[PDB]
């Protein structure tokens, strides 16, 4: 198959607004989120029918539990952080950890902090070693390492067992996640400033949101400028994306394996 | 270090005026959570309003996607407002 | 580390009962297990931080209280006598590896019909064989704490005031008197083997201690003979 | 769903012994060794996840994932090494699911053996001194009392031996007649 991730973050927020949780977890397969948590909820939710349909009411049970023992941790270690900076208010703490299962049959894992949204610490779970980004991320940094266990279970988690949960997940949305939905592809050519002619290529209702867009004159790469627009979700599962220039010109799309050309 | 969000106002389908359709608002790379979204047809908020729970960046951002179920007209101007701390007041954003 | 309490318990069907836990460890995960012959631990009920508690493999007859961080009680709110048990308080930092699991000393739990049955050990010492004495150069003292009811009691040996644990050896289990009876009561003996000179020398004391775990001031007994209450039995020895 | 680990071993004083467990779980994120003594709480031997052998003093523990299978290996084997080792795994969701545990029995290496049968006064029959290799059977008759064969040690001396109690309301000759007794045991 196509490469395809699992991960889950966590976002502690010291001092909360009115209406916004001290603790979220959501996790993603690709750009699906598949599970939920919050410290309003006090639940672990599904996000998707199919992880809904396919794991039993002791699953979300058990996981709400250890969500529980999750959220106070987090908010313990947010405090720790908070005081080793010396900062006072509200300030966000954030993890991400995940796995990639490649089409090769390789994978990569990786486990990461965040302060304020800025890198913190990350491991690196082939050396097992935490890369500290300040004199702060230091010292959470040398106590951490000082735990052999849990290091070495963290490689096996992040190796293993986060690509067999990935390998479940793919089985249980195989229609959603391993379906394609190829793109509609058109050229608009207009005169704008006078003399200047811009061409877009523009995509849609597509699946996965990988696609590659490019222009070409006579074959060869561009060597001008082409402007990108993002992939952005149309809301009915499917996306949407676009590749302009400015002036024999051919636009040439690759999406899952199916190559296209649109000659001006 | 805050991070304003990006907002990108457009239609699920090429859009044509008298035909049915999607008004999409996805709103992105912003820092810290807290944001307000509103979708707008001639300056008035539209009530029947749908939209994704937060989501999570690998860049530590989070993002968005508020839509509505819309026919466009020549007369009718759809925006997007949105307010944020990075924002001293609400930020309009008209559809294109 | 992990404190539980109490060690010994005796109860009558019926009656409820409240085991405590406490960790000093700044701990997250606590846990009540039970231990019972020919199989591993079972997990009663779990709490996975303060505020949060959910059901193990075995919560039929049982119900928890995460009190605050430290304390996690365990209540028995009918007592049956398949609660007869050996229960473990453990702790946690995290589920995830790299976090310990710290375990509490145990608390054996006794669940009877009625209380008629338990009875205190009659604690007796045997002196060495003189046959021994001049065969071996060694004298073995024999220790017997007999006719007691529950299986709650710990033998120790004090020589001149002080205990040892040197050329001692206590049955691992005791030994039931009639074994074709449910209610049968227990008999256990332990070896206190010393040199024939140092048991020959008069002014060496020799006593079998065996601290039998029964019924509280707070039972009630209304049978003829002496209340069970917790006591220590014992036997002595002069050379 | 499923930890196996033997029932009981025994091995001899100054031996090596391995302690086997295999899991069948869904999912794998750690096994854990726990030492018990007879009437205390189990207590930390070693944490294994990766594959490989950890060697802490005497003991060492090996995991194995892909045969999903450990063993804790206790070299130079002593008398305070019986107890009863605890296999525990966190399956997938972190669920502890703990082994039945190994009773471990350690036979004192028996130098000079004097097989006897004495009696004691306060009646009680002591059968002492006998090899390790020697079985005490249980009573037949239900009012006379046999324990099973206890190791004591006499630090002192450095010294070891066996023996086995019996009494009644009988005699130390007939005593022990239900068990094998080596043809050398004195009799006084
Ligand atoms: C339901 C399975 C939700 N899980 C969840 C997890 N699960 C991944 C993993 O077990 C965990 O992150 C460990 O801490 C890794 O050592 N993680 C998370 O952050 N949020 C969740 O909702």
């Amino acid at each position: 198959m196509r490469t395809h991730s699992l991960r889950y973050f966590r976002l502690g927020v010291s001092d909360p607004i009115h209406g916004v949780p001290e603790f979220i977890s959501v996790g993603y397969v690709d750009s699906h989120p598949i599970t939920t948590y919050d410290s309003v909820t006090r639940q672990k939710e599904p996000r998707a029918p199919w992880m809904a349909e396919n794991l039993a009411p002791d699953h979300w049970e058990r996981y709400t539990q250890l969500l529980r023992g999750w959220q106070q941790m987090f908010k313990v270690e947010l405090k720790r952080l908070q005081r080793h900076y010396n900062h006072s208010g509200s300030h966000t703490y954030q993890r991400m950890i995940g796995c990639e299962l490649l089409e090769d049959g390789s994978t990569t894992g990786f486990l990461q902090y965040a302060y304020d949204g800025q890198d913190f610490l990350i491991f690196n779970k082939d050396t097992l070693s935490w890369l500290a980004v300040d004199n702060v991320a230091h010292t959470i940094k040398q106590a951490w390492e000082a735990n052999q266990h849990e290091l070495l279970y963290q490689k096996n988690w992040l190796e293993e067992e986060c690509i067999a949960w990935l390998k479940r997940f793919l089985e249980y949305g195989k229609d959603t996640l391993q379906r394609t939905e190829p793109p509609l592809v058109r050229v608009n050519r207009k005169e704008t400033f006078p003399g200047v002619t811009a061409l877009f290529c523009k995509a849609h209702g597509f699946y996965p949101p990988e696609i590659y867009m490019t222009w070409m004159k006579n074959g060869e790469e561009i060597v001008q400028e082409i402007d990108y627009g993002d992939i952005l979700p149309s809301g009915d599962g499917t996306y949407q994306a676009w590749a302009s220039i400015e002036l024999l010109y051919s636009c040439h799309v690759e999406h899952s394996g199916v190559h296209m050309v649109l000659q001006v | 270090i805050q991070r304003t969000p990006k907002i990108q106002v457009y239609s699920r389908h090429p859009a044509e005026n008298g035909k049915s359709n999607f008004l999409n608002c996805y709103v992105s790379g912003f820092h810290p959570s807290d944001i307000e979204v509103d979708l707008l047809k001639n300056g008035e908020r539209i009530e029947k309003v749908e939209h994704s729970d937060l989501s999570f960046s690998k860049d530590w951002s989070f993002y968005l996607l508020y839509y509505t179920e819309f026919t466009p007209t020549e007369k009718d101007e759809y925006a997007c407002r949105v307010n944020h701390v990075t924002l001293s007041q609400p930020k309009i954003v008209k559809w294109d | 580390g992990v404190t539980q309490t109490p060690k010994f318990q005796v109860l009558k069907t019926g009656q409820s009962m409240t085991l405590q836990c406490a960790q000093d460890m700044n701990h997250n995960s606590m846990y009540w297990y039970r231990q019972d012959p020919g199989m591993g631990l079972r997990l009663i009920y779990y709490s996975a931080s303060e505020g949060t508690t959910d059901k193990g493999e075995v919560p039929n007859g049982y119900n928890v209280s995460r009190l605050n961080k430290r304390e996690f009680s365990l209540r028995l709110e009918s007592a049956a006598p398949s609660q007869t048990s050996v229960y473990f308080c453990a702790s946690s930092a995290a589920v995830e590896g790299g976090n310990t699991i710290y375990f509490g000393e145990g608390s054996r739990l006794t669940v009877l019909e009625d209380l008629k049955n338990v009875f205190p050990p009659e604690v007796a010492v045997f002196e060495p064989s003189e046959a021994e004495i001049s065969h071996t150069q060694k004298a073995t003292l024999v220790c017997l704490a007999t006719g007691f009811y529950p299986d709650h009691v710990e033998l120790s040996w004090w020589v001149n005031g002080k205990e040892v644990h040197s050329g001692v050896c206590t049955d691992p289990q005791p030994l039931k008197e009639q074994p074709a009876l449910n209610d049968s009561r227990y008999a256990l003996s332990s070896r206190l083997r010393v040199s024939a000179t140092f048991w020959q020398n008069p002014r060496n004391h020799f006593r079998c201690q065996v601290q039998f775990y029964g019924l509280s001031e707070n039972d009630e007994w209304t049978q003829d003979r002496a209340k069970p209450v917790t006591q220590i039995v014992s036997a002595e020895a002069w050379g | 769903q499923n930890i196996d680990q033997p029932t009981e071993m025994t091995a001899t004083e100054g031996a090596i012994v391995q302690i086997n467990c295999t899991y069948q779980t869904s999912g794998f994120n750690g096994l854990f060794w726990y030492q018990q003594h007879a009437g205390e709480a189990p207590t930390f031997l070693s944490y294994n996840v990766l594959d490989g052998l950890e060697e802490k003093g005497r003991f060492s523990s090996f995991l194995s994932r892909s045969k999903g299978y450990s063993y804790l290996l206790l070299k130079e084997l002593q008398m305070k090494d019986s107890a009863s080792y605890l296999c525990a795994v966190r399956d997938s969701n972190y669920q502890l699911i703990w082994g039945a545990g190994t009773k471990l029995i350690i036979k004192p290496d028996i130098q000079n053996p004097d097989p006897a049968v004495y009696q004691l006064r306060d009646s009680v029959c002591l059968f002492t001194d006998f090899d390790s290799q020697t079985n005490v059977s249980q009573s037949k008759d239900s009012d006379v009392y046999i324990t099973d064969k206890c190791v004591l040690d006499m630090r002192s001396m450095d010294f070891k031996s066996n023996s086995a109690v019996a009494w009644s309301n009988f005699a130390c000759a007939n005593a022990f007649n239900n068990s094998i007794i080596p043809e050398d045991t004195f009799f006084p």
